[PDB]
């Protein structure tokens, strides 16, 4: 059930409040990006190991120095895995 | 079938017939990166891009249109600077780059004649001949591979194969590379006459001149006698231009040759009576792009090049520089 | 340098009310929380969103995005907020799961982050 319009009570504001429940915590799992890995160039640096595949689709970002974003997530192409970097940027 | 030069001319038989088996969704590894830099991307931050990730190239991304937007190479760069030198009476006019997006260098190419209305690419679901035949019909050295999601209608860039990494691939799944034993003073393949040769003497702007003009990706650099020293390779232009400072452009070659990192594919060399089943040796373990054919004293006899080897393979028996 | 999702600190609500502000500035559109009879389920955190498709839109196709967020704890007052993409439908017929528009539109949800 979908929705355009931002929850009430996240106005009431804000503090006092409810003293509502924590999110969970993170899942070991998403401690480690494959894009930190380059075993590879040596000699093909764009060899990854295999994903893992609960994290196909997961956004990951990363800090570059130069005023872009850059972004990234893997895929399953047939029985191929292929992680995406894109660079962007904002205006 | 049962000697040299009719044992090679069956080996080249079944070469061919694997790569019209296989697909470009073979040639590619299991689990890989891809880099790809929005269109809308300044000139100098994507310079920098491509020498942080160690790349040479990127495709583009026309993200509104979620569409392929063209495949950036050192060609682009080159085609620039080469149409500004022949047509400005104005030295610091090529500097104006650094403004420009990768969308609006690729309309100043576009005008200029520089680009295809067409851009090559290929389903990587058909055939690895497929690759070839495009990447040898326009003489780009590397090619996207592009799909399309049927649930958007938006493009899938899969990956950009090059002709080194299809002959690598030919190298490691074809056991008879190893039977063709013909010396290449036998057989008709590479340039051996009209070399565009520089020296440390000559000025960079004259050898990307060089480039555009013969669409090669690398000019030898020989000294007075016409030994082999090394070589400047469009890859280099890069380099030099990486921190907006477009007049090391002025500098002559050996002057430019010292600003290069260690790094360096080398410079590979081979005889005249080598042979291709030791070259797709020399490609199986090492990252070579060219050989440069010498004799007993190092010189100059010419240039045994990725695209004449693919070419040789594949078929049955001033102005421009494509994508590098 | 690369990791999962994007960092967030403070307090967890106010993280909460600022993403679905940045959805909204996006024109996504959300699940909400609903409490049990009181009283508000720790699973909050956990946003659905449907993304109409910009260049879709624009041939009049009318084809949705499906996102998922979710905020974890990481240290005490550090957050991950992570994005995963559950996929492409158009409302027709008749199976590739490319990254984009998945990765264009992060993009866009990541610039409502940061001009909020
Ligand atoms: N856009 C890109 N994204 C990710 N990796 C790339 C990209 N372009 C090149 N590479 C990687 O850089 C390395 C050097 O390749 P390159 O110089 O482009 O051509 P070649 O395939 O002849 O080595 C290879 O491991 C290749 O996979
Ligand atoms: N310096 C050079 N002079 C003359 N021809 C060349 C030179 N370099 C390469 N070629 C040839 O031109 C074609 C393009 O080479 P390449 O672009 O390096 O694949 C190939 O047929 C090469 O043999």
């Amino acid at each position: 059930q979908y929705s355009t319009e931002i929850p009430a009570f996240l106005t009431s504001n804000t503090l006092q409040e409810l003293k509502l429940p924590k999110p969970p915590s993170l899942p070991p799992h998403l401690e480690k990006c494959i894009l930190n890995s380059n075993t590879a160039y040596k000699e093909d640096q764009s060899v990854l190991p295999n994903p893992n595949h609960v994290l196909l689709n997961h956004l990951a970002a990363a800090n570059t120095q130069l005023g872009v974003l850059a972004l990234s997530a893997t895929t399953r192409y047939h029985r191929k895995y292929v992680t995406t970097a894109m660079f962007k940027n904002f205006d | 079938a049962m000697d040299v030069q009719e044992t090679q001319k069956g080996a080249l038989k079944e070469i061919q017939a694997f790569i019209r088996s296989r697909t470009s969704y073979d040639v590619l590894p299991t689990s890989f990166r891809l880099i790809v830099f929005d269109v809308t991307l300044f000139v100098k931050t994507s310079l920098s891009l491509l020498t942080l990730n160690n790349i040479v190239s990127a495709p583009l991304w026309d993200s509104e249109a979620n569409k392929f937007a063209g495949l950036l190479t050192m060609a682009d760069f080159v085609n620039v600077i080469k149409y500004y030198y022949q047509s400005s009476s104005f030295p610091e006019a090529i500097a104006e780059i650094d403004k420009f997006r990768l969308l609006g260098l690729r309309e100043v190419e576009r005008k200029i004649g520089a680009i295809p209305p067409e851009t090559i690419y290929v389903h990587p679901m058909h055939s690895l001949m497929d690759a070839c035949l495009a990447m040898s019909k326009s003489r780009a050295r590397r090619i996207p591979l592009i799909d399309v999601d049927g649930e958007t209608g938006s493009e899938m860039i899969v990956s950009v194969l090059t002709q080194y990494r299809i002959l690598k691939f030919i190298s490691m799944n074809c056991k008879e590379t190893a039977m063709l034993r013909v010396p290449l003073n036998q057989m008709t393949i590479g340039t051996w006459s009209n070399l565009a040769t520089a020296s440390m003497e000559t000025k960079v702007y004259d050898v990307i001149k060089m480039l555009a003009e013969k669409n090669i990706s690398a000019v030898p650099i020989v000294n007075s006698e016409g030994t082999l020293l090394n070589v400047y390779e469009s890859v280099d232009v890069m380099h030099l231009i990486q921190d907006g400072d477009y007049s090391n452009l002025d500098l002559s070659v050996g002057e430019a040759l010292l600003k290069r990192p260690a790094n360096f594919d080398g410079v590979h060399t081979c005889r005249a009576t080598d042979r291709l089943d030791g070259i797709f040796d020399a490609i199986k373990h090492s990252r070579v792009h060219r050989l440069f054919v010498v004799d007993e004293n190092l010189k100059l006899e010419g240039i045994l090049s990725l695209a004449d080897i693919l070419n040789y393979i594949i078929y049955d028996k001033d102005n421009f520089e494509s994508a590098v | 340098k690369w990791h999962f999702g994007v960092r967030c600190r403070g307090d967890a609500p106010e993280i909460l009310l600022a993403v679905y502000r940045a959805l909204q500035r996006a024109g996504a559109q959300f699940t909400v929380p609903k409490p049990v009879n009181g009283k508000y389920r720790s699973d909050m955190y956990t946003i659905k969103s449907r993304w109409e498709i910009p260049h879709c839109k624009r041939e009049g196709k009318n084809t949705y995005a499906y996102i998922e967020l979710q905020l974890y704890e990481v240290m005490p007052g550090c957050f991950m907020l992570d994005v995963k993409s559950n996929g492409y439908k158009d409302i027709y017929s008749h199976d590739l799961k490319s990254s984009f528009p998945f990765l264009d539109l992060c993009a866009m949800l990541v610039c409502k982050l940061f001009s909020a």
